[PDB]
Protein backbone atom coordinates (compact mmCIF):
# COMPACT_ATOMS: atom_id res chain seq x y z
CA UNK A 1 0.00 0.00 0.00
CA UNK A 2 1.28 3.35 1.55
CA UNK A 3 0.47 6.03 -0.75
CA UNK A 4 3.45 8.67 -1.75
CA UNK A 5 2.57 11.73 -0.11
CA UNK A 6 1.40 14.78 -2.58
CA UNK A 7 3.78 17.53 -2.92
CA UNK A 8 3.59 19.36 0.00
CA UNK A 9 1.83 17.20 2.43
CA UNK A 10 4.80 16.61 4.51
CA UNK A 11 3.88 20.32 6.55
CA UNK A 12 0.38 21.47 7.04
CA UNK A 13 0.79 22.04 10.85
CA UNK A 14 -0.45 18.73 12.92
CA UNK A 15 -1.97 17.97 15.95
CA UNK A 16 -1.29 15.70 18.91
CA UNK A 17 -2.49 14.04 21.69
CA UNK A 18 0.00 13.91 24.68
CA UNK A 19 -0.09 12.58 28.43
CA UNK A 20 2.60 14.45 30.44
CA UNK A 21 1.37 17.96 30.82
CA UNK A 22 2.39 21.07 29.38
CA UNK A 23 4.72 23.10 31.35
CA UNK A 24 5.08 25.83 33.58
CA UNK A 25 8.76 28.59 33.38
CA UNK A 26 10.43 26.23 30.63
CA UNK A 27 12.85 29.07 31.47
CA UNK A 28 14.12 27.76 35.38
CA UNK A 29 14.51 31.08 36.48
CA UNK A 30 13.42 33.10 39.17
CA UNK A 31 9.85 35.21 39.63
CA UNK A 32 9.76 38.72 38.42
CA UNK A 33 10.95 41.16 40.96
CA UNK A 34 8.82 44.03 41.33
CA UNK A 35 6.46 45.93 39.62
CA UNK A 36 6.64 50.16 39.30
CA UNK A 37 3.89 51.63 41.34
CA UNK A 38 1.82 53.50 39.04
CA UNK A 39 1.16 57.24 39.48
CA UNK A 40 -2.60 57.83 38.23
CA UNK A 41 -5.50 59.70 39.33
CA UNK A 42 -6.15 63.56 38.15
CA UNK A 43 -3.59 66.89 38.73
CA UNK A 44 -4.18 70.08 40.68
CA UNK A 45 -2.29 73.45 39.63
CA UNK A 46 0.93 74.02 41.16
CA UNK A 47 1.88 74.89 44.85
CA UNK A 48 2.70 78.82 44.76
CA UNK A 49 3.90 78.16 41.08
CA UNK A 50 6.88 77.48 40.23
CA UNK A 51 9.04 77.09 43.70
CA UNK A 52 12.16 78.58 42.78
CA UNK A 53 13.56 81.56 44.13
CA UNK A 54 11.07 84.36 43.28
CA UNK A 55 8.46 84.71 39.99
CA UNK A 56 6.23 83.26 42.57
CA UNK A 57 2.92 81.94 40.44
CA UNK B 1 6.63 99.82 46.46
CA UNK B 2 5.16 98.96 42.50
CA UNK B 3 4.12 102.39 42.83
CA UNK B 4 7.38 103.69 42.52
CA UNK B 5 8.70 101.25 39.87
CA UNK B 6 6.44 101.61 37.29
CA UNK B 7 6.77 105.54 36.77
CA UNK B 8 9.91 105.23 36.66
CA UNK B 9 9.52 102.68 33.71
CA UNK B 10 7.00 105.76 32.50
CA UNK B 11 9.63 108.40 33.32
CA UNK B 12 11.42 106.57 29.91
CA UNK B 13 9.59 106.87 26.96
CA UNK B 14 8.75 110.49 28.67
CA UNK B 15 12.54 110.90 27.05
CA UNK B 16 12.37 109.86 23.83
CA UNK B 17 9.05 111.09 22.17
CA UNK B 18 9.37 114.44 24.21
CA UNK B 19 10.66 117.09 21.74
CA UNK B 20 14.08 118.79 21.00
CA UNK B 21 14.66 121.22 23.95
CA UNK B 22 12.02 119.95 25.76
CA UNK B 23 13.18 116.69 27.10
CA UNK B 24 15.35 118.60 30.16
CA UNK B 25 12.25 120.77 31.14
CA UNK B 26 10.18 117.50 31.36
CA UNK B 27 12.35 114.84 33.09
CA UNK B 28 13.63 117.03 35.36
CA UNK B 29 10.05 118.31 36.51
CA UNK B 30 8.57 114.24 36.39
CA UNK B 31 11.65 113.15 38.57
CA UNK B 32 11.07 115.94 40.78
CA UNK B 33 7.17 115.19 41.31
CA UNK B 34 8.51 111.34 42.06
CA UNK B 35 10.75 112.84 44.44
CA UNK B 36 7.96 114.43 46.78
CA UNK B 37 6.11 110.77 46.15
CA UNK B 38 8.63 109.12 47.05
CA UNK B 39 8.94 111.05 50.49
CA UNK B 40 5.19 109.98 50.72
CA UNK B 41 6.42 106.67 51.75
CA UNK B 42 7.97 107.26 55.22
CA UNK B 43 5.24 105.09 56.73
CA UNK B 44 7.32 102.63 58.60
CA UNK B 45 6.33 101.59 62.78
CA UNK B 46 7.69 100.26 65.39
CA UNK B 47 7.47 96.35 65.66
CA UNK B 48 7.59 95.10 61.92
CA UNK B 49 9.36 96.61 58.78
CA UNK B 50 6.36 97.25 56.41
CA UNK B 51 5.66 94.78 53.21
CA UNK B 52 5.47 95.60 49.46
CA UNK B 53 4.95 92.53 48.87
CA UNK B 54 6.43 89.12 49.04
CA UNK B 55 8.51 90.86 46.75
CA UNK B 56 9.09 94.50 47.79
CA UNK B 57 9.31 95.30 51.44
CA UNK B 58 11.31 98.20 53.40
CA UNK B 59 13.12 98.09 56.50
CA UNK B 60 13.76 101.30 58.10
CA UNK B 61 17.46 100.97 56.59
CA UNK B 62 16.40 101.20 53.13
CA UNK B 63 13.73 103.89 53.50
CA UNK B 64 16.17 106.86 53.92
CA UNK B 65 18.59 105.28 51.08
CA UNK B 66 15.63 105.44 49.02
CA UNK B 67 14.58 108.56 49.40
CA UNK B 68 18.35 109.50 48.81
CA UNK B 69 18.24 107.75 45.59
CA UNK B 70 15.14 109.31 43.99
CA UNK B 71 16.20 112.31 45.43
CA UNK B 72 19.92 112.39 43.73
CA UNK B 73 18.43 111.89 40.33
CA UNK B 74 16.73 115.11 39.23
CA UNK B 75 19.88 116.65 40.96
CA UNK B 76 22.48 114.27 38.53
CA UNK B 77 19.73 115.12 35.89
CA UNK B 78 20.51 118.97 36.22
CA UNK B 79 24.11 118.08 37.25
CA UNK B 80 25.12 116.74 33.90
CA UNK B 81 24.67 119.33 31.17
CA UNK B 82 26.99 121.96 29.87
CA UNK B 83 29.28 119.20 29.34
CA UNK B 84 27.27 117.52 26.89
CA UNK B 85 25.16 120.03 25.93
CA UNK B 86 26.88 120.23 22.62
CA UNK B 87 26.44 116.46 22.01
CA UNK B 88 23.75 114.74 19.39
CA UNK B 89 20.06 114.36 20.52
CA UNK B 90 20.34 111.02 20.28
CA UNK B 91 23.37 110.51 22.41
CA UNK B 92 21.45 112.77 25.15
CA UNK B 93 18.52 110.65 25.24
CA UNK B 94 20.64 108.00 25.83
CA UNK B 95 22.37 109.09 28.27
CA UNK B 96 19.68 110.48 30.18
CA UNK B 97 17.70 107.22 29.53
CA UNK B 98 20.58 104.90 31.45
CA UNK B 99 20.24 107.78 34.58
CA UNK B 100 16.34 106.42 34.24
CA UNK B 101 18.03 102.71 33.68
CA UNK B 102 20.09 103.20 36.65
CA UNK B 103 17.67 104.55 38.86
CA UNK B 104 15.57 101.53 38.21
CA UNK B 105 17.67 99.39 39.56
CA UNK B 106 18.89 100.84 42.25
CA UNK B 107 15.29 101.02 43.17
CA UNK B 108 15.20 97.28 42.62
CA UNK B 109 18.13 96.98 44.68
CA UNK B 110 17.03 98.70 47.52
CA UNK B 111 13.65 97.18 48.18
CA UNK B 112 15.22 93.69 47.49
CA UNK B 113 13.07 91.12 49.65
CA UNK B 114 15.44 88.09 48.39
CA UNK B 115 18.99 87.86 48.84
CA UNK B 116 18.93 86.43 45.26
CA UNK B 117 16.95 89.54 43.64
CA UNK B 118 19.62 91.24 45.81
CA UNK B 119 22.54 90.01 44.45
CA UNK B 120 20.92 90.70 40.41
CA UNK B 121 20.17 93.68 41.14
CA UNK B 122 23.25 94.42 42.60
CA UNK B 123 25.49 93.84 39.78
CA UNK B 124 22.44 95.16 37.55
CA UNK B 125 23.27 98.28 39.18
CA UNK B 126 26.80 97.88 38.03
CA UNK B 127 26.17 97.28 34.32
CA UNK B 128 25.34 100.52 33.53
CA UNK B 129 28.16 102.92 35.07
CA UNK B 130 30.85 101.49 32.86
CA UNK B 131 28.67 102.13 30.02
CA UNK B 132 28.26 106.00 31.40
CA UNK B 133 31.91 106.40 32.57
CA UNK B 134 33.65 104.85 29.21
CA UNK B 135 31.46 106.84 27.11
CA UNK B 136 32.26 110.28 28.97
CA UNK B 137 34.69 110.23 30.88
CA UNK B 138 36.54 113.24 28.85
CA UNK B 139 40.55 111.74 29.61
CA UNK B 140 42.79 108.99 28.28
CA UNK B 141 42.59 106.53 30.93
CA UNK B 142 38.37 105.76 31.33
CA UNK B 143 39.13 102.49 29.56
CA UNK B 144 41.61 101.75 32.80
CA UNK B 145 39.56 103.25 35.39
CA UNK B 146 35.88 101.15 33.97
CA UNK B 147 37.92 98.08 33.58
CA UNK B 148 39.31 97.70 37.02
CA UNK B 149 35.81 98.58 37.91
CA UNK B 150 34.45 95.86 35.99
CA UNK B 151 36.78 92.93 37.08
CA UNK B 152 37.48 94.11 40.61
CA UNK B 153 33.93 94.18 41.10
CA UNK B 154 33.22 91.49 40.04
CA UNK B 155 35.68 88.72 40.80
CA UNK B 156 34.77 90.34 44.62
CA UNK B 157 31.35 89.86 44.29
CA UNK B 158 30.97 86.49 42.44
CA UNK B 159 31.59 83.55 44.95
CA UNK B 160 28.72 85.35 46.88
CA UNK B 161 26.75 83.95 45.18
CA UNK B 162 27.66 80.68 45.33
CA UNK B 163 27.31 80.90 48.67
CA UNK B 164 23.56 82.96 48.34
CA UNK B 165 22.96 79.52 46.88
CA UNK B 166 23.87 77.37 49.43
CA UNK B 167 21.85 79.29 51.81
CA UNK B 168 19.26 78.95 49.40
CA UNK B 169 19.03 75.16 49.48
CA UNK B 170 20.69 74.46 53.25
CA UNK B 171 17.48 76.72 54.84
CA UNK B 172 14.90 77.04 52.61
CA UNK B 173 13.74 80.21 51.17
CA UNK B 174 15.64 83.31 51.52
CA UNK B 175 12.92 86.08 52.41
CA UNK B 176 14.71 88.31 55.18
CA UNK B 177 12.03 87.24 57.70
CA UNK B 178 11.98 83.50 56.80
CA UNK B 179 16.72 83.72 56.82
CA UNK B 180 15.50 85.69 59.91
CA UNK B 181 12.86 83.85 62.58
CA UNK B 182 14.71 80.83 61.95
CA UNK B 183 18.63 81.45 61.73
CA UNK B 184 20.84 79.27 63.91
CA UNK B 185 24.18 79.65 64.76
CA UNK B 186 27.00 78.45 63.07
CA UNK B 187 29.80 77.25 64.59
CA UNK B 188 33.85 77.97 63.89
CA UNK B 189 34.53 75.05 61.23
CA UNK B 190 36.41 76.03 58.11
CA UNK B 191 33.71 75.79 55.73
CA UNK B 192 32.05 78.37 57.66
CA UNK B 193 34.86 80.39 57.54
CA UNK B 194 35.27 80.49 54.18
CA UNK B 195 31.17 81.44 53.25
CA UNK B 196 31.61 84.00 56.12
CA UNK B 197 35.09 85.24 53.90
CA UNK B 198 33.83 85.07 50.80
CA UNK B 199 30.06 87.52 51.65
CA UNK B 200 31.88 89.84 53.32
CA UNK B 201 35.02 89.82 50.82
CA UNK B 202 32.92 90.49 48.37
CA UNK B 203 31.11 93.46 50.54
CA UNK B 204 34.70 94.14 51.08
CA UNK B 205 35.08 94.71 47.74
CA UNK B 206 32.13 96.97 47.08
CA UNK B 207 33.40 99.75 49.91
CA UNK B 208 36.20 99.51 49.43
CA UNK B 209 38.34 98.45 52.13
CA UNK B 210 42.39 99.68 52.34
CA UNK B 211 43.80 96.44 50.39
CA UNK B 212 41.31 96.93 47.49
CA UNK B 213 40.87 100.61 47.52
CA UNK B 214 42.58 101.87 43.48
CA UNK B 215 39.85 100.31 42.44
CA UNK B 216 37.96 104.13 43.27
CA UNK B 217 39.87 106.74 42.54
CA UNK B 218 40.01 106.21 38.81
CA UNK B 219 36.57 105.43 38.19
CA UNK B 220 36.31 108.98 39.97
CA UNK B 221 38.67 111.34 38.32
CA UNK B 222 38.37 109.75 35.14
CA UNK B 223 34.67 109.55 35.15
CA UNK B 224 31.58 112.23 34.49
CA UNK B 225 29.94 113.92 37.27
CA UNK B 226 26.91 111.56 36.78
CA UNK B 227 28.41 108.36 37.34
CA UNK B 228 31.36 110.06 40.09
CA UNK B 229 28.30 111.25 42.08
CA UNK B 230 25.87 108.02 42.04
CA UNK B 231 28.93 105.81 42.26
CA UNK B 232 30.18 107.55 45.33
CA UNK B 233 27.27 107.98 47.48
CA UNK B 234 24.72 105.12 45.75
CA UNK B 235 26.76 102.09 44.90
CA UNK B 236 28.71 102.76 47.68
CA UNK B 237 26.49 103.27 50.68
CA UNK B 238 24.86 100.48 48.52
CA UNK B 239 27.24 98.32 49.01
CA UNK B 240 27.10 98.61 52.72
CA UNK B 241 23.16 98.39 53.32
CA UNK B 242 24.13 94.82 51.98
CA UNK B 243 26.58 94.05 54.31
CA UNK B 244 23.88 95.13 56.95
CA UNK B 245 21.50 93.10 55.77
CA UNK B 246 23.76 89.88 54.99
CA UNK B 247 25.39 90.18 58.81
CA UNK B 248 22.22 89.12 60.63
CA UNK B 249 23.61 85.25 59.58
CA UNK B 250 26.35 83.75 60.95
CA UNK B 251 26.54 85.42 64.41
CA UNK B 252 29.30 83.57 66.30
CA UNK B 253 31.93 83.02 64.31
CA UNK B 254 32.36 86.79 63.47
CA UNK B 255 33.84 87.35 66.90
CA UNK B 256 36.71 84.06 66.16
CA UNK B 257 37.01 85.43 62.35
CA UNK B 258 36.38 89.70 61.93
CA UNK B 259 39.66 90.87 63.48
CA UNK B 260 42.06 91.50 60.52
CA UNK B 261 39.57 93.30 58.78
CA UNK B 262 38.81 95.57 61.97
CA UNK B 263 42.79 96.00 61.32
CA UNK B 264 43.12 96.83 57.78
CA UNK B 265 40.12 99.06 58.03
CA UNK B 266 41.62 101.42 60.69
CA UNK B 267 45.34 101.41 59.65
CA UNK B 268 43.98 102.43 56.18
CA UNK B 269 41.72 104.70 57.53
CA UNK B 270 44.77 106.45 58.89
CA UNK B 271 47.20 105.58 55.73
CA UNK B 272 44.25 107.04 53.12
CA UNK B 273 43.86 110.12 55.17
CA UNK B 274 47.26 110.64 55.32
CA UNK B 275 47.86 110.18 51.26
CA UNK B 276 44.70 112.48 51.05
CA UNK B 277 46.52 114.98 52.21
CA UNK B 278 49.31 116.32 49.73
CA UNK B 279 48.24 115.05 46.29
CA UNK B 280 46.92 117.11 43.55
CA UNK B 281 44.19 116.33 41.54
CA UNK B 282 41.38 118.12 43.15
CA UNK B 283 38.60 115.14 42.23
CA UNK B 284 40.97 112.44 43.84
CA UNK B 285 40.70 114.06 47.35
CA UNK B 286 37.16 113.60 48.13
CA UNK B 287 37.52 110.18 46.28
CA UNK B 288 40.05 108.83 48.77
CA UNK B 289 37.90 111.18 51.73
CA UNK B 290 35.25 108.38 50.76
CA UNK B 291 37.55 105.41 51.09
CA UNK B 292 38.52 106.88 54.93
CA UNK B 293 34.57 107.69 55.81
CA UNK B 294 33.77 104.08 54.58
CA UNK B 295 36.23 102.20 56.43
CA UNK B 296 35.02 103.84 59.22
CA UNK B 297 31.97 102.29 58.34
CA UNK B 298 33.15 99.07 57.81
CA UNK B 299 34.38 99.39 60.96
CA UNK B 300 31.23 100.15 62.36
CA UNK B 301 29.38 97.03 60.66
CA UNK B 302 31.85 94.39 61.72
CA UNK B 303 31.08 95.85 65.24
CA UNK B 304 27.70 94.59 66.37
CA UNK B 305 26.56 97.28 68.59
CA UNK B 306 22.77 99.38 67.94
CA UNK B 307 24.67 102.57 68.78
CA UNK B 308 27.29 101.56 65.76
CA UNK B 309 24.34 100.77 63.21
CA UNK B 310 22.59 104.02 64.24
CA UNK B 311 25.90 105.98 63.53
CA UNK B 312 26.93 103.32 60.71
CA UNK B 313 23.26 104.37 59.17
CA UNK B 314 23.80 108.31 59.84
CA UNK B 315 27.38 108.31 58.03
CA UNK B 316 26.11 106.75 55.27
CA UNK B 317 23.63 109.40 54.07
CA UNK B 318 25.34 112.12 55.28
CA UNK B 319 28.79 111.57 53.43
CA UNK B 320 26.50 110.82 50.74
CA UNK B 321 25.23 113.90 50.56
CA UNK B 322 28.63 115.86 51.36
CA UNK B 323 30.53 113.15 48.33
CA UNK B 324 28.64 114.23 45.93
CA UNK B 325 28.34 117.96 46.50
CA UNK B 326 31.80 118.29 46.94
CA UNK B 327 32.46 116.17 43.59
CA UNK B 328 29.83 119.06 42.25
CA UNK B 329 31.80 121.68 42.98
CA UNK B 330 34.83 120.38 41.80
CA UNK B 331 33.49 119.69 38.38
CA UNK B 332 32.39 123.73 38.72
CA UNK B 333 35.46 124.72 39.14
CA UNK B 334 36.94 122.15 36.40
CA UNK B 335 34.64 123.98 34.12
CA UNK B 336 35.61 127.16 34.96
CA UNK B 337 39.43 126.23 34.00
CA UNK B 338 40.12 123.04 32.04
CA UNK B 339 42.87 122.21 34.59
CA UNK B 340 41.68 119.50 37.20
CA UNK B 341 44.96 120.00 38.99
CA UNK B 342 44.60 122.12 42.30
CA UNK B 343 48.18 124.44 42.66
CA UNK B 344 46.99 125.90 39.49
CA UNK B 345 43.29 127.51 40.33
CA UNK B 346 44.22 129.75 42.90
CA UNK B 347 42.47 132.75 44.03
CA UNK B 348 38.17 132.85 43.78
CA UNK B 349 37.64 135.12 46.98
CA UNK B 350 37.72 137.87 44.89
CA UNK B 351 36.19 136.42 42.11
CA UNK B 352 33.16 134.78 42.39
CA UNK B 353 31.82 136.17 45.59
CA UNK B 354 29.03 133.35 46.32
CA UNK B 355 31.03 130.54 45.44
CA UNK B 356 33.27 131.03 48.63
CA UNK B 357 29.86 129.94 50.58
CA UNK B 358 29.35 126.55 49.37
CA UNK B 359 33.16 125.36 49.32
CA UNK B 360 32.85 126.54 53.39
CA UNK B 361 29.30 124.89 53.95
CA UNK B 362 30.21 121.56 52.30
CA UNK B 363 33.81 121.64 53.64
CA UNK B 364 32.37 122.26 57.63
CA UNK B 365 30.05 119.16 56.61
CA UNK B 366 32.96 117.51 55.74
CA UNK B 367 34.60 118.69 58.94
CA UNK B 368 32.15 117.21 60.93
CA UNK B 369 30.13 120.30 61.71
CA UNK B 370 28.91 119.31 65.30
CA UNK B 371 24.81 119.85 64.47
CA UNK B 372 25.34 118.24 61.43
CA UNK B 373 25.12 114.58 60.53
CA UNK B 374 27.66 113.51 59.65
CA UNK B 375 29.22 114.25 63.18
CA UNK B 376 26.32 112.17 64.42
CA UNK B 377 27.48 109.00 62.55
CA UNK B 378 31.19 109.39 63.21
CA UNK B 379 29.84 110.10 67.24
CA UNK B 380 28.17 107.28 67.78
CA UNK B 381 31.12 105.29 65.80
CA UNK B 382 33.98 106.32 68.09
CA UNK B 383 31.76 105.45 71.29
CA UNK B 384 30.96 102.03 69.85
CA UNK B 385 34.04 101.18 69.48
CA UNK B 386 35.64 102.97 72.66
CA UNK B 387 33.08 100.59 74.05
CA UNK B 388 34.84 97.80 72.01
CA UNK B 389 38.25 98.80 73.30
CA UNK B 390 39.57 100.97 75.85
CA UNK B 391 42.60 102.12 73.27
CA UNK B 392 41.38 102.25 69.72
CA UNK B 393 40.07 105.94 70.36
CA UNK B 394 43.26 107.25 69.23
CA UNK B 395 43.03 106.32 65.49
CA UNK B 396 40.04 107.60 65.40
CA UNK B 397 41.35 110.89 67.04
CA UNK B 398 43.90 111.10 65.09
CA UNK B 399 41.58 110.03 61.58
CA UNK B 400 39.30 113.29 63.47
CA UNK B 401 42.59 115.88 63.42
CA UNK B 402 43.97 114.62 60.05
CA UNK B 403 40.34 115.10 58.56
CA UNK B 404 39.70 118.49 59.49
CA UNK B 405 43.30 119.01 58.25
CA UNK B 406 43.04 117.77 54.20
CA UNK B 407 39.62 119.34 54.06
CA UNK B 408 40.75 122.47 55.47
CA UNK B 409 43.84 122.37 53.18
CA UNK B 410 41.70 121.72 50.40
CA UNK B 411 39.45 124.74 51.13
CA UNK B 412 42.25 126.98 51.78
CA UNK B 413 44.18 126.09 48.56
CA UNK B 414 41.97 126.85 45.59
CA UNK B 415 40.33 129.39 47.39
CA UNK B 416 42.28 131.44 49.44
CA UNK B 417 44.47 134.20 48.66
CA UNK B 418 46.06 135.09 45.09
CA UNK B 419 44.38 134.75 41.78
CA UNK B 420 47.43 133.57 39.14
CA UNK B 421 46.00 136.75 36.70
CA UNK B 422 46.48 134.68 33.84
CA UNK B 423 43.80 132.82 34.03
CA UNK B 424 40.90 135.42 32.34
CA UNK B 425 38.51 133.48 31.18
CA UNK B 426 36.11 132.63 34.15
CA UNK B 427 32.71 133.83 34.04
CA UNK B 428 30.42 135.03 37.21
CA UNK B 429 28.66 131.88 38.74
CA UNK B 430 25.26 130.59 37.07
CA UNK B 431 22.08 130.21 38.39
CA UNK B 432 22.21 126.34 38.02
CA UNK B 433 25.22 125.16 39.92
CA UNK B 434 24.11 127.31 42.79
CA UNK B 435 20.69 125.72 42.46
CA UNK B 436 22.87 122.57 42.20
CA UNK B 437 24.49 123.55 45.51
CA UNK B 438 20.93 124.78 47.37
CA UNK B 439 19.55 121.39 46.27
CA UNK B 440 22.66 119.75 47.97
CA UNK B 441 23.30 121.46 51.35
CA UNK B 442 19.41 122.19 52.77
CA UNK B 443 18.19 118.81 52.97
CA UNK B 444 21.38 118.19 55.04
CA UNK B 445 20.29 121.31 57.44
CA UNK B 446 16.96 120.13 57.22
CA UNK B 447 17.85 117.03 58.58
CA UNK B 448 20.12 118.54 61.62
CA UNK B 449 17.04 119.81 62.79
CA UNK B 450 15.26 116.38 62.78
CA UNK B 451 17.85 113.28 62.51
CA UNK B 452 14.70 110.85 63.89
CA UNK B 453 14.40 109.81 60.05
CA UNK B 454 18.05 108.42 59.08
CA UNK B 455 18.77 106.86 61.89
CA UNK B 456 18.02 102.63 60.81
CA UNK B 457 16.34 99.92 62.37
CA UNK B 458 17.68 100.43 65.88
CA UNK B 459 15.92 103.74 67.06
C1 LIG C 1 17.41 111.80 53.10
C2 LIG C 1 17.07 111.62 51.64
C3 LIG C 1 16.76 112.91 50.90
C4 LIG C 1 15.60 113.68 51.49
C5 LIG C 1 15.21 114.94 50.74
C6 LIG C 1 14.14 115.74 51.45
C7 LIG C 1 14.47 115.97 52.92
C8 LIG C 1 13.50 116.85 53.67
C9 LIG C 1 13.85 116.97 55.14
C10 LIG C 1 12.98 117.93 55.93
C11 LIG C 1 13.19 117.83 57.43
C12 LIG C 1 12.31 118.76 58.24
C13 LIG C 1 12.44 118.55 59.74
C14 LIG C 1 11.69 119.59 60.51
O1 LIG C 1 11.46 120.70 60.12
O2 LIG C 1 11.29 119.13 61.70
C15 LIG C 1 10.52 120.04 62.52
C16 LIG C 1 11.45 120.71 63.49
C17 LIG C 1 11.75 119.82 64.66
O3 LIG C 1 10.51 119.33 65.21
P1 LIG C 1 10.35 117.76 65.42
O4 LIG C 1 10.29 117.10 64.10
O5 LIG C 1 11.37 117.33 66.40
O6 LIG C 1 8.93 117.61 66.13
C18 LIG C 1 7.93 118.64 66.05
C19 LIG C 1 6.67 117.88 66.33
N1 LIG C 1 5.42 118.70 66.49
C20 LIG C 1 5.17 119.47 65.23
C21 LIG C 1 4.25 117.82 66.77
C22 LIG C 1 5.59 119.67 67.62
O7 LIG C 1 10.80 121.91 63.98
C23 LIG C 1 11.53 123.03 64.01
O8 LIG C 1 12.70 123.07 63.71
C24 LIG C 1 10.72 124.21 64.45
C25 LIG C 1 10.84 125.39 63.50
C1 LIG D 1 36.04 81.88 48.37
C2 LIG D 1 35.20 80.70 47.90
C3 LIG D 1 33.85 80.59 48.59
C4 LIG D 1 33.03 79.37 48.19
C5 LIG D 1 31.69 79.30 48.89
C6 LIG D 1 31.81 79.14 50.40
C7 LIG D 1 31.94 77.71 50.86
O1 LIG D 1 31.02 77.03 51.25
O2 LIG D 1 33.20 77.29 50.81
C8 LIG D 1 33.48 76.00 51.40
C9 LIG D 1 33.98 75.04 50.36
C10 LIG D 1 33.84 73.60 50.79
O3 LIG D 1 32.92 73.52 51.90
P1 LIG D 1 31.44 72.97 51.67
O4 LIG D 1 30.63 74.12 51.21
O5 LIG D 1 31.49 71.74 50.85
O6 LIG D 1 30.94 72.61 53.14
C11 LIG D 1 30.67 71.25 53.54
C12 LIG D 1 30.04 71.43 54.90
N1 LIG D 1 29.74 70.18 55.67
C13 LIG D 1 31.02 69.50 56.05
C14 LIG D 1 28.98 70.52 56.91
C15 LIG D 1 28.93 69.24 54.83
O7 LIG D 1 35.41 75.27 50.17
C16 LIG D 1 35.78 76.07 49.16
O8 LIG D 1 35.00 76.61 48.42
C17 LIG D 1 37.27 76.21 49.08
C18 LIG D 1 37.73 77.50 48.41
Amino acid sequence: GWVRPDLGELSKVTKVKTDRPLPENPYHSRARPEPNPEVEGDLKPARHGSRLFFWTM
Amino acid sequence: MLKYIIPTMMLMPLTWLSKNSMIWINTTLHSLLISLTSLLLLNQFGDNSLNFSLTFFSDSLSTPLLILTMWLLPLMLMASQHHLSKENLARKKLFISMLILLQLFLIMTFTATELIFFYIMFEATLVPTLIIITRWGNQTERLNAGLYFLFYTLAGSLPLLVALIYIQNTMGSLNFLILQYWVQPMPNSWSNTFMWLACMMAFMVKMPLYGLHLWLPKAHVEAPIAGSMVLAAILLKLGGYGMMRITLLLNPITDFMAYPFIMLSLWGMIMTSSICLRQTDLKSLIAYSSVSHMALVIVAILIQTPWSYMGATALMIAHGLTSSMLFCLANSNYERVHSRTMILARGLQTLLPLMAAWWLLASLTNLALPPSINLIGELFVVMSTFSWSNITIILMGLNMVITALYSLYMLITTQRGKHTHHINNILPSFTRENALMSLHMLPLLLLSLNPKIILGPLY
